[PDB]
DNA sequence: CTGCCGAAGCGAGCACTACTGTCACACCTATTTTAAGCCCTTCAATCAAATCATCTTTTGGTTAGGATA
DNA sequence: TATCCTAACCAAAAGATGATTTGATTGAAGGGCTTAAAATAGGTGTGACGCTCGCTTCGGCAG
């Protein structure tokens, strides 16, 4: 009788933390068979009284809150359905539109299921990276991802592009100091070889201790400002042991920056108008536009 | 807008039957409507009386038989029409159409020469039991116009000694209209 | 559904008529309270604000004289007593009637 | 063990979705006077149908008014 | 007589005439609000934006 399995079910994860296999069930009472206790949870599952924890020893089972299985009851039964997809999306959320789109529950009843579960201290709602001021729908006690906070670059749905650039500056301005001060011992090229070159936790320490933004400087994140210099053209990155700095920020290893020359000088092409010039296909000898005629070289006689 | 043109092809309508569509209410949309044409100070022609009638008085079932109207209670159109030209070219002139609602004016009529045309097959019918018949809704005014014109006709009917004879009243009255 | 349907004024609803003692109740309010129809409508919760503005307005029309006369004769201001005196006069007066 | 050239097969030009946020102002509070018209209960004022009490004509029928059979 | 016809007219059917009670309609009020004017005041929310020359594909032996 299914009205025994679910009381049981019930009762027995009340007092099992770890959960309960189906085989308990059967264990406190042998008359219930596999089958029709199996149906009772494919049910209970959507019922808000059982939650299912896979594991080695059978499939476990679990209940959460008196409200959890309160709000499965009639219509509230899209309302804890909603949360089991939220809860699917953890600290990433889901936004309205998508919420909508994916279960195609009615979106009027979406509102008071949005209500009941901020109220209920369950799900909140997030502005994100990726649509801005479209919201994501997430776990009221977890912090969100990335892709919602967006780190501390990512401020009030806009970019801090001067932060970011200050920090480029900044963080070249000490590669090439340290480069310059080092080559200055001008002893050997073999103790340049590691002089020269700058630990991220070194310069992470001294560009947290200038303090410039109050927003918190990261490991990573100012070793990620680092990875921008290289893609500059500007600095280089060498690898060694993980007992450099406090951190050592790779598997048994740590890594290094170091400031880079420019191979060549600025060509002589770049010097040539015609390198600049937009109209490039469009100028011809016999043209409306053409060297005869053309403006930019003509002003670009004087200076 | 619908309306004003309508008007200007002194194509009749009347204000709730636009209303009907719209949610609206008297006030909220009278008020408005002042509100746009003072604005606009377009020209526009008032409802004039024997416009609506025609409209009006065909949209009744009198004309053909049917379970509901036996024949005692069917009637040709044309004299009905004309009964109600009849009456109502009296109605203005003794002022009883200006400052009113139109609407009852045409009721009261149409009711009283629906009856004047049989009286002794329609005199024991009334305001609602002939309307309902008709599917018609009717004014709480067609009574104030009624009982206003009963006193009228009563008024003329004393001007005629060969009428005066028979000691005309309010039940009597209906059968002389077509002498008067 | 038909389009024979009317439209007319029906902004004046039924409103509930006003008693005599009723009345009695509104003079010795002026005479109590004063002429703040909001709190008036609060001693005659029966009564809105609207309703206490109508009522001046009937009652000025020709009681000026009474208005002037309870509105001199003042008395102690009491919201519970006032509570009181009204539902026991109205038992009073549907015992008596 | 690469690869040139066979046989089987298909094809075309002619057929006189949206935000989303700001913004500005519509919207309301809140009163005074007009006039007639329009408005719902609600009982007061008035009117109409059916019934009870009773008289009267005929069917039953006698007494007495009257009669054949 | 044994009974009916029918004056007189009782006894009731049935026919029917009138005053009244009971059931229904209605005047006018309650009181309520609208056109139009005068003005200052504030908020907060709404809602603009029929083939047939050309061309394709892959097995069968030479070299
Ligand atoms: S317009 Fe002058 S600069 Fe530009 S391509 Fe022509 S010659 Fe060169």
């Amino acid at each position: 009788d299914p009205v025994e399995i679910e009381n049981r079910i019930i009762e027995l994860c009340h007092q099992f933390p770890h959960g309960i296999t189906d085989q308990v069930i059967q264990n406190e009472m042998p008359h219930i068979e596999a089958q029709q206790r199996a149906v009772a949870i494919n049910r209970l599952l959507s019922m808000g009284q059982l939650d299912l924890l896979r594991s080695n020893t059978g499939l476990l089972y679990r209940i959460k809150d008196s409200q959890n299985a309160g709000k499965m009851k009639g219509s509230d039964n899209q309302e804890k359905l909603v949360y089991q997809i939220i809860e699917d999306a953890g600290n990433k959320g889901i936004w309205s539109r998508d919420i909508r789109y994916k279960s195609n529950l009615p979106l009027t009843e979406i509102n008071k299921i949005l209500k009941n579960l901020e109220s209920k201290k369950l799900i909140k709602a997030v502005k994100s990276v990726a649509a801005s001021k479209k919201k994501v729908y997430m776990l009221y006690n977890l912090q969100p991802d990335r892709s919602v906070t967006g780190g501390a670059w990512y401020s009030d749905q806009d970019f801090e592009s001067e932060f970011v650039e200050v920090l480029n500056q900044q963080c070249f301005k000490f590669l090439q100091s340290k480069a310059e001060t080092a080559r200055e011992s001008k002893q050997n090229p073999m103790i340049q070889r590691n002089s020269s070159f700058a630990s991220s936790h070194e310069v992470w320490k001294y560009i947290c201790e200038l303090g410039i933004s109050k927003v918190e400087l990261s490991m990573e994140d100012i070793e990620t400002i680092l990875n921008t210099l290289i893609y500059d053209g500007k600095v280089e990155m060498t690898i060694i042991a993980a007992k450099e700095g406090t951190v050592g920020s790779v598997d048994g290893h740590m890594k290094l920056y170091r400031a880079v020359n420019p191979i060549i000088p600025p060509t002589g092409l770049v010097r040539a108008p015609c390198g600049l010039c937009p109209v490039f296909d469009d100028c011809h000898e016999g043209g409306e536009i053409s060297p005869s005629n053309c403006i930019y070289m003509t002003e670009w006689l004087e200076f | 807008c619908v309306l004003i043109t309508c008007r200007q092809h002194n194509w009749p309508l009347t204000m709730g039957a636009i209303c009907t569509l719209l949610y609206a209410d008297l006030d909220v949309f009278s008020s408005t409507y002042m509100q746009i044409v003072k604005l606009l100070g377009l020209d526009v022609p008032s409802l004039c009386l024997a416009e609506l009638v025609k409209t009006y008085c065909s949209s009744f079932k009198l004309f053909q038989a049917s379970p509901s109207v036996p024949a005692k209670y069917v009637e040709d159109k044309e004299k009905m029409l004309s009964r109600t030209m009849q009456l109502v070219e009296l109605a203005n002139e003794t002022w009883l159409v200006t400052g009113r609602h139109p609407l009852p004016v045409i009721t009261a009529a149409t009711f009283l020469a629906w009856q004047s045309l049989q009286p002794a097959d329609r005199l024991s019918c009334s305001l609602a039991r002939f309307c309902k018949l008709a599917n018609v809704d009717l004014p709480y005014p067609a009574s104030s116009r009624l009982q206003e014109l009963l006193a009228v006709l009563l008024r003329m009917a004393e001007q005629l000694a060969w009428l005066r004879v028979l000691r005309l009243d309010k039940r009597s009255v209906v059968k002389h209209i077509g002498d008067l | 559904g038909s389009t024979t349907t009317y439209s007319s004024f029906r902004k004046n609803y039924y409103s509930k008529p006003w008693s005599n003692k009723e009345t009695d109740m509104f003079f010795l309010a002026i005479s109590m309270v004063g002429t703040d129809f909001s709190m008036i409508g609060q001693l005659f919760p029966h009564r809105a604000r609207i309703e206490i503005k109508n009522k001046f307005k009937r009652e000025e029309k020709t009681n000026g004289w009474r208005i002037d006369k309870a509105f001199q004769e003042k008395r102690p201001f009491d919201f519970d007593f006032f509570a009181h005196l009204l539902q026991k006069v109205l038992a009073e007066e549907e015992k008596r009637k």
